[PDB]
């Protein structure tokens, strides 16, 4: 089975600049003086969409900002200029030999200026406590770049178990990311402590970004 | 050109699904139809194709046995029967026009198969209450996906973040935040509207100050 190696795993490109993605097939996808290399763009929740077929030919309604190149085992997708709508997964795909095989895919994101996250912390609702559980919720919204780590502290001591994180993809309007972090405890443990802290480390600051409340 | 795929399915392990793909806008006799699998956050695996004019099939060895692909030429429809289903076959399944040397230029919208032992369970909905003010909604303990969340019946759209659901302990949890001007709340109502079709549940939670 043909293995397609894509690179990089993800890249961030500024509006107007050039995005280049590479695909290395473990083996030649040439037959009949034709390279059977295809490129797909997939936006979240949507089916893939063919960009380039047979290495260098446009898909229907695919503008010339998208161009493929290459022969044999080395292929490239060029996007120039990159536009706001281009954030997506990009897959190369070979139709030289059965089984048809895809690269693992490259995530393209729009590079924008830095943005500190807006952090919000919420104690468990009194409704939730009547069921015996307690979730403390932290929203870290509208930040860039995407890299971020969240730590929880209870009366100042770090708590790692019971933490659930979820993230959004890059917002198509302002190009930021958002993150939800939920610390769940029993009602009884929750009510034994006072101070709850959501702590984020982000490029925006050398120091942790801290939001807390006292159960008082 | 269109490929209309059948609706999503929740089945138990050891079962079999019949996925369908109704096509129009091209000569069906003359084209290849491929079936593909894609797990959340992963790449695509090609399962099989059928050439509609002859009904001949080619299968990816990684799935052979599990998949059977046919066409009904009278109705421009392709089928895939996918049997001995396990939890690891939970994924989105696509049909696409293409196969052999022909790139896959038109795609169906995807059919979401979930293979689980877990029972349908309705969500618990919790208000998150605290210049801009952030409010929220916590939706916990439901199955299967999806639940949807809107604010103010879908009229409150800007400043909303709805986060992908995460599965823990065979039940899903998701959250949604909304940020509004502080002059606007609590003077004006903000309500979380949660829908879980699988359990025929609709829940409206008004966010009121603590």
């Amino acid at each position: 089975q043909l293995v397609l190696t894509q690179s990089p795993a993800s890249l961030a490109v500024s509006l107007g600049q050039r995005a280049t993605i590479s695909c290395r097939a473990s083996e030649s996808v040439d037959n009949y003086g034709i390279s059977f290399m295809n490129w797909f763009q997939q936006k979240p929740g949507q089916p893939p969409k063919l960009l380039i077929h047979t290495a260098s030919n446009q898909g229907s309604g695919v503008p010339a900002r998208f161009s493929g190149s290459g022969s044999g085992t080395d292929f490239s997708l060029n996007i120039h200029p990159v536009e706001d709508d281009d954030t997506a997964m990009y897959f190369c795909q070979q139709s030289e030999e059965v089984p048809l095989t895809f690269g693992a895919g490259t995530k393209l994101e729009i590079k924008r200026t830095d943005a500190a996250p807006t952090v919000s912390i919420f104690p468990p609702s009194s409704e939730q406590l009547t069921s015996g559980g307690a979730s403390v919720v932290c929203f870290l919204n509208n930040f860039y770049p995407k890299d971020i780590n969240v730590k929880w502290k209870i009366d100042g001591s770090e708590r790692q178990n019971g933490v659930l994180n979820s993230w959004t993809d890059q917002d198509s309007k302002d190009s930021t990311y958002s993150m939800s972090s939920t610390l769940t405890l029993t009602k009884d443990e929750y009510e034994r402590h006072n101070s709850y802290t959501c702590e984020a480390t982000h490029k925006t600051s050398t120091s942790p970004i801290v939001k807390s409340f006292n159960r008082n | 050109v269109q490929l209309q795929q059948s609706g999503g399915e929740l089945v138990k392990p050891g079962a079999s699904v019949k996925l369908s793909c109704k096509t129009s806008g091209f000569t069906f006799s003359s084209s290849y139809i491929s079936w593909l699998k894609q797990k959340p956050g992963q790449s695509l695996e090609w399962i099989a194709w059928i050439y509609a004019g002859t009904g001949g099939t080619e299968y990816n060895q990684k799935f052979t046995g599990k998949a059977q692909v046919t066409v009904d030429t009278s109705s421009s429809t392709a089928y895939m029967q996918f049997s001995s289903l396990t939890t690891e076959d939970s994924a989105i399944y696509y049909c696409a026009r293409g196969g052999s040397s022909f790139a896959m230029d038109y795609w169906g919208q995807g059919t979401s198969v979930t293979v689980s032992s877990a029972s349908t369970t309705p969500p618990s909905v919790y208000p998150l209450a605290p210049s801009m003010v952030t409010l929220g909604c916590l939706v916990k303990g439901y199955f299967p996906e999806p639940v949807t969340v809107t604010w103010n019946s879908g009229s409150l759209s800007s400043g909303v973040h709805t986060f992908p659901a995460v599965l823990q302990s065979d039940l899903y949890t998701l959250s949604s935040s909304v940020t509004v001007p502080s002059s606007t709340w609590p003077s004006e109502t903000v309500t979380c509207n949660v829908a879980h079709p699988a359990s025929s549940t609709k829940v409206d939670k008004k966010i009121v100050p603590r």
